[PDB]
């Protein structure tokens, strides 16, 4: 099993929701002889998903035709704003947020809203942070509807992130 | 020989009222030399000795501070010398009244003097003005033993004036120096900066006439109004969307529901919420609640609140309200209207004050019930240790009082009765509706007991149709689901009430000088009074504030002004030195003056564009 071990690693990754390209997986190892999925995940968390990820999302997820998304899947956050609340004022209290998140699998970008209160995320959550979606996510008019039950913050940071290359 | 005791009040009307009280109506009055001021004489007892009492008055401030001679002209430069070099002297505030000569004359055969000037700091400053004229001509004192006394009082009533006489104290000279210091600071800095600009701009612009001025307090006050203007002009409205749904009750009523999420600023997400709700025909009750809550009665009335209400509700400018209140105080209808205190002293006879209003048709029944049931304790506020809250001290009708005077008096009385009444108790009810995935709520208030809101109907809880009674699990037919598209709105220009609050927060215009400064910037045409008593900056007002800020932000920001006034108050408490505060402050502003003149280009350019 010279690189068979690398293959089973990919399968384990996908079961956890991580969809990486074959080239990306090699990049996250430290040696070609000793693949460790734990090390790969740790490195990937701090890597731009546009560099190492493989497309999993449907090309037309934003068009509205797609109504559901089945997990597990790991995504990267590109940008967050208060969509419930005005631009200049921002935070002040008599609103409920209501965050909007632009997310990507490295190939397809999509837009999510905070449908129910997620204490785990905020306006200050750094771009590059990875999240794992699990269960069935409803998509209405092209927007992913997220809540505490279908969304898990995995962490990670990506410095000086550029929204659009 | 029987000793003669001179007593001096602040105004002719005050002197007469005080004398009627102390003499128990045994009064003999004759005209003074000036025609305006009268003299009130009677016999009585002083310091366990038979004496003659001689009560008269001045007419407000006896003196105003001005330079000695040549520094009074506008053309006479250098304006910069007015900071340190120019000598000062007191001049008669109103030469036609010949006030100084009159005081010396009535003061000449008198043996003792008792000061009955108003008990704010202004009245205290005039005390030493009066003493300066009368003391050199008084009968010599043998011990010498105390021959000079000062009465302290807050209202022109039999109880308060007689009690004042029984516990005479002394004038506060430390506090007196602070007023002198305040007078000198505003004049020097004001005239230096103003006269400089009037000459600099003299005949410079076609559309520019003498209307230009600067003031160490008036300028930060204008700054607030212009600050609001700048935020308004640069405001950029954003479109947002609010989902609302209507449901039909069993009694055939349209219930309006409020979106739990309140609003959204994304067009597409707005459409998303509407799509997933617009087809739903039923709204499900998810929760209900009833909580008894209380809307508290107001804090005792302070000066700041009076001016705000007089402006917002009665349409009276701050200066207009103050002069009206002082006249009411003068006639003994209210206590002294210059106080920051909002807490009634334990000793204060609330019931005594309340009984005079027990017969006026508008609030007779409310007052009568409270005296039988027993008065409630007013909310505990802050006790600044100056005077009681502004409270009615005597009954009045709309027949006795004139238009403006009555309207202000009516409010002050109604406000007082509320502070001693019971709180308003009401029911806050809510129903939570589920429509599709979305949550909606409807709220309603039902008054249980009006409490103070009976005598103050404008603070009443609004009358709403009672909410339908229902249970968790019930369902109502959805009558309509629409999505309204709106735009966030810019602020309006500062109301007089808002300006007052700003000045109070930042600690400028203390000792009730706030209405003076506000009236000042209006008279100088730096702002205009628009509908709703809004303060709209004039062309000149805007350029000046912008000009001052570019050169030195500290000229407009209340920061500097706030600290000097805090220093002056410390002088008043004897915890700071009169001369040291003067020297330090004047040094600071002389340095700022020279920098201002050097950077004058910052002001001239805006003037060119505008004019
Ligand atoms: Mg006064």
């Amino acid at each position: 099993g010279p690189g068979h071990m690398a293959q089973v690693a990919g399968a384990a990754l996908s079961q956890a929701g991580w969809y990486l390209s074959d080239e990306g997986i090699e990049a996250c190892t430290s040696s070609p002889d000793k693949v460790n999925v734990n090390d790969i995940i740790l490195i990937a968390l701090n890597t731009d998903l546009r560099t190492i990820g493989k497309k999993f999302l449907p090309s037309d997820i934003n068009s509205g035709k797609v109504e559901k998304l089945e997990g597990p899947c790991v995504l990267q956050i590109q940008k967050i704003r208060n969509v419930a609340a005005p631009k200049d004022n921002e935070e002040s209290q008599a609103a409920p947020r209501m965050l909007r998140l632009q997310m990507t699998d490295g190939h397809i970008s999509c837009t999510a809203v905070e449908f129910s209160y997620m204490s785990k995320i905020s306006l200050n959550t750094p771009p590059g942070t990875k999240v794992k979606l699990s269960g069935i996510v409803d998509i209405k008019n092209g927007f992913l509807l997220l809540n505490d039950s279908n969304t898990t913050v995995l962490g990670g940071e990506v410095e000086h992130l550029i929204e659009k290359w | 020989h029987m000793k003669t005791v001179l007593m001096v009040a602040e105004k002719p009307s005050l002197a007469q009222s005080i004398a009627k009280i102390l003499s128990r109506g045994s009064l003999s009055s004759h005209k003074g030399l000036n025609g305006a001021c009268s003299v009130h004489e009677y016999t009585g007892t002083f310091a366990g000795q038979p004496v003659r009492f001689k009560m008269t008055s001045v007419c407000g401030h006896v003196m105003t501070l001005d330079f000695l001679g040549k520094y009074n002209k506008w053309d006479k430069v250098d304006p910069a010398e007015l900071f340190s070099q120019a000598p000062t002297e007191k001049k008669e505030a109103n030469p036609k009244l010949n006030m100084v000569k009159f005081l010396q004359v009535e003061g000449r055969g008198c043996d003792y003097i008792v000061l009955w000037l108003d008990c704010d700091k202004e009245g205290e400053n005039i005390c030493f003005e009066v003493l300066d004229a009368v003391l050199p001509v008084m009968n010599k004192a043998h011990g010498g033993e105390k021959t000079v006394f000062r009465a302290r009082f807050s209202s022109i009533t039999d109880t308060d004036i007689c009690n004042a006489m029984a516990c005479l104290g002394e004038p506060d000279h430390n506090e007196a120096l602070s007023v002198d210091a305040r007078q000198e600071l505003d004049l020097r800095i004001g005239c230096a900066f103003t006269r400089f600009q009037t000459k600099y701009f003299q005949g410079k612009y076609g559309d520019l006439d003498s209307l230009i001025s600067f003031g160490p307090c008036q300028t930060p006050t204008l700054g607030f109004c212009v600050e609001r203007h700048d935020k308004i002009q640069s405001f950029k409205p954003e479109t947002y969307w609010v989902l609302q749904a209507k449901v039909n009750t069993d009694k055939d009523r349209s219930l309006l529901l409020d979106w739990d999420r309140v609003r959204v600023f994304d067009r597409e997400i707005a459409q998303m919420f509407l799509n997933m709700t617009k087809l739903e025909k039923e709204a499900q009750v998810e929760a209900t609640s009833r909580k008894e809550k209380a809307k508290q009665r107001p804090l005792a009335l302070n000066t700041v609140e009076m001016l705000r209400v007089a402006s917002s509700s009665l349409g009276m400018g701050p200066q207009h309200a103050m002069q009206t209140a002082e006249r009411l105080y003068t006639q003994g209808y209210i206590s002294y209207p210059r106080t920051e205190t909002t807490h009634y002293p334990e000793n204060f006879d609330l019931k005594g004050s309340l009984r005079q209003q027990a017969n006026h048709p508008y609030w007779a029944d409310t007052v009568k019930r409270l005296l039988a049931e027993g008065i409630n304790r007013p909310r505990k506020g802050h006790d600044a240790g100056d005077h009681p809250p502004i409270t009615p001290m005597k009954s009045a009708t709309e027949a006795e009082l004139g238009g403006d005077a009555w309207r202000l008096y009516e409010y002050i009385t109604r406000h007082f009765i509320a502070t001693v009444s019971h709180d308003c108790k009401y029911l806050q009810s809510t129903i939570s509706f589920r429509i599709g995935p979305e949550l909606f709520t409807c709220s309603g208030k039902t008054v249980l007991s009006p409490g103070f809101t009976e005598v103050m109907p404008w603070q009443s809880v609004p009358l709403e149709e009672s909410l339908p009674t229902c249970q968790r699990g019930d369902a109502f037919p959805v009558g309509e689901v629409k999505m309204l598209e709106k735009q966030t709105n810019p602020p309006d220009y500062l109301t007089e009430a808002e300006l007052i609050t700003l000045m109070e927060k930042h600690g400028i215009g203390t000792d009730a000088s706030i209405p003076v400064h506000i009236n000042n910037i209006c008279q100088r045409n730096y702002v205009t009074v628009e509908s709703g008593r809004r303060l709209k900056p004039t062309n000149l007002g805007i350029v000046l504030v912008h000009g001052y800020y570019k050169i030195d932000a500290e000229l407009v920001l209340p920061t500097i002004r706030s600290a000097v006034e805090k220093q002056l108050n410390l002088i008043a408490q004897g915890k700071a030195d009169y001369r040291q505060v003067l020297g330090h402050t004047l040094d600071v502003f002389k340095r700022k003056f020279h920098y201002f003149v050097d950077s004058i280009a910052g002001m001239d350019e805006l003037m060119e564009v505008s004019f």
